[PDB]
């Protein structure tokens, strides 16, 4: 269920349940970061026409010098596709300005 | 006087159960109200 | 504790969510912030 | 009183066991509350 910290704490992946003695012992596995890095994210872009894209699940990330789309919880820079992007008609403030996009 | 203080002690001894009975069912109260604060916490606060 | 965006946009696509076009939301932003905070007041002039 | 009984224990164990459960119920509610919060080292109180 989409249901943040209700079978148990952290980023919960799926649960277990097992019998115990007058009652249930749910085992909960989480996705549990090991190793982090510091990366500079963009919430949303204005690319071509004045056209809004904001990231599915992730961030946008200057890579190589061209913009490309991470996972919020595993660093692999990947293109900027239909597939990981939310379109908007037209672009909020402060959203970073990308005309080479797209 | 043994008499006259046993009717107390059994009348304030009667009140302290009656007043313990009621305090169990005023904390399962009390939990749950708790549970659903922090089902609100998860669900509202750090989450849609 | 915001869905790992900033506070402002978690407000836009909430609305969003609820069948609101986002190019009335990203072009009423001040107002929208200003509803918000006009909201968070008068809870809180609400206890007198 | 003393020649009562265990009368007073049980009033004494019922309220210890009633007060240890809304001291776990307040751990609990604490728990819920900072679970997953992250924050700056920069954040100030008098700027932010």
């Amino acid at each position: 269920s989409p249901r943040i910290n209700f079978c148990g704490n952290g980023n919960h992946i799926l649960s277990l349940v097992q019998n115990a003695p007058y009652g249930l012992l749910f085992m909960h596995f989480s996705y549990k970061p090991i190793s982090f890095k510091t990366v500079l994210v963009s919430p949303g872009l204005c690319i071509s026409g004045d056209v809004g894209i904001a990231p599915k699940q992730g961030y946008f990330i200057k890579h190589n010098d061209h913009w490309m789309f991470t996972g919020s919880s595993y660093y692999y820079p990947e293109p900027i596709s239909d597939k990981n992007v939310v379109f908007m008609n037209t672009c909020s403030v402060n959203f970073t300005k990308a005309p080479l996009v797209y | 006087a043994q008499v006259q203080i046993d009717r107390l002690i059994n009348g304030r001894l009667t009140a302290l159960n009656a007043y313990v009975s009621q305090q169990l069912s005023d904390i399962s109260l009390v939990k749950f109200g708790a549970a659903l604060a922090m089902e609100k916490v998860n669900e509202c606060v750090k989450s849609q | 504790a915001a869905a790992g965006i900033p506070f402002s946009l978690n407000v836009q696509y909430r609305i969003n969510g609820l069948g609101v076009t986002m190019d009335v939301l990203n072009k009423n932003q001040k107002l929208i912030a200003t509803a918000f905070n006009n909201a968070l007041l008068s809870i809180q002039n609400g206890f007198s | 009183l003393s020649e009562y009984g265990t009368f007073c224990d049980n009033i004494n164990s019922i309220l210890d066991e009633v007060n240890g459960l809304l001291d776990t119920t307040q751990l609990h509610v604490a728990d819920t509350l900072m679970q997953g919060v992250t924050l700056s080292s920069n954040l100030n109180t008098n700027l932010h």
